[PDB]
């Protein structure tokens, strides 16, 4: 399959997909060459699926301790982020590493309608954010 | 066995230096293709115009400096690379 | 049967190696054609500058390492591809 | 030590003159390289077409006069670059 | 001093004349640069094939007319440039 992202968010996918999986990367700006890599740098999983669009690595072996200062290590990204799409990005990743990712989609006969129930839908995604981080009265 | 004919040599150049004149890890193009082998096989020897044949000035056993270049062949052979080269391609014999 | 003039040989090229060094199949421009060859006819001799001929190392029947170029050229015999190529082009013979 | 083989000739090439003809400092292209070295050690000797050998003329001891191009190569000997070069790339000996 | 080997020969050309045939002084790319020269040192003899050397022409002394190519050098000494060349470069000697 082909590594997801473009340029520096592909190498850092790559790299989260290494410590995940608890395997290397094999780059030539580290110092390293495909001949010379061993069963040692290859990583490990469980299950593997993959479907016409989609790739999906199942129970990685990893210990959870280089998964947490990862994840760390982007929380502090985090903690230094301006713009919202940098930081929706991040927590996709964080998402990715530690949490999961659920679509909620929106059905509705016709597009007006849609187009409400998905304004509707979006608002409460909100406001529940926002209670759950700050408190109700 | 393999053994070459008349003037040629076959040589198995030594593993590129990597540490140089210290600590100094090389990686990249710096690390350039190794000019130094230990001789494997040596031909009988150069046939000359008159007839008769002269032994080659390189035994089985030295390590030799070799100029690379279109006459060098490569070649795989028993799962190690090893070179075929003419005599007229070596340089010089070390010690 | 045909039998080469002066200093030409005639060598079957090896078929081409597809398992290699294990269960790995190759297929495609990765696996180079083989240089490898069987001799089947040896010419008389090579023509020096005073007139006498001097015969052939490679004798009927060795296993040989050549170089192919411009002056190696393939041609049809009984409907089996051999290469017509002087003597110099052979580099070693195994065994 | 290192002896190389039949009309091979190893030298070390002088240091480049930085002040010319007075106290002028030159820096950058202006110093070319040196054309005179010091020869270190001589080959056996050439090869006739009959087959022997002649001594070379230049001797170890004699700084010499060489033009630098395709035939000279360049080694990297005991941390120190030295040049192998045929006796037809000595141009003159100096005294 | 220097001394040259085998068969090459140093010239110190001439210099270019300024008034042609009269008075007209020509400036410029008009005064193509001298062919002639004086022979300062001459080698000892070109090596024959057989091995035995021959004495050279042209004697320390006299004025020689050549051609000015890739294989003549230009070689400075005693702050005085000086030209290197074999003999197959001399075409003619003046008186």
């Amino acid at each position: 399959v082909k590594a997801p992202g473009f340029g520096d968010r592909r190498k850092a996918m790559l790299q989260d997909i290494a410590t995940l999986t608890g395997g290397t990367v094999i780059s030539e700006e580290i110092g390293m060459e495909l001949e010379k890599a061993t069963l040692e740098d290859l990583g490990q999983a469980k299950r593997v699926v993959i479907n016409k669009d989609t790739t999906t690595i199942i129970d990685g072996v990893g210990e959870e301790a280089a998964i947490q200062g990862r994840v760390a290590q982007i929380r502090q990204q985090i903690e230094e982020a301006t713009s919202d799409y940098d930081r929706e990005k991040l927590q996709e990743r964080v998402a990715k590493l530690a949490g999961g990712v659920a679509v909620i989609k929106v059905g509705a006969a016709t597009e007006v309608e849609m187009k409400e129930k998905k304004a509707r839908v979006e608002d409460a995604l909100h406001a529940t954010r926002a209670a759950v981080e700050e408190g109700v009265v | 066995n393999i053994r070459p004919l008349h003037d040629r040599v076959i040589v198995k150049r030594k593993e590129v230096e990597t540490k140089s004149a210290g600590g100094i890890v090389l990686t990249g193009s710096a690390a350039a293709k190794s000019t130094r082998g230990e001789v494997l096989a040596v031909g009988n020897g150069r046939i000359l115009e008159n007839g008769e044949v002269k032994p080659l000035d390189v035994k089985v056993g030295d390590i030799v400096i070799f100029n690379d270049g279109y006459g060098v062949k490569s070649e795989k052979i028993d799962n190690e690379e090893v070179l075929i080269m003419s005599e007229s391609d070596i340089l010089a014999i070390v010690e």
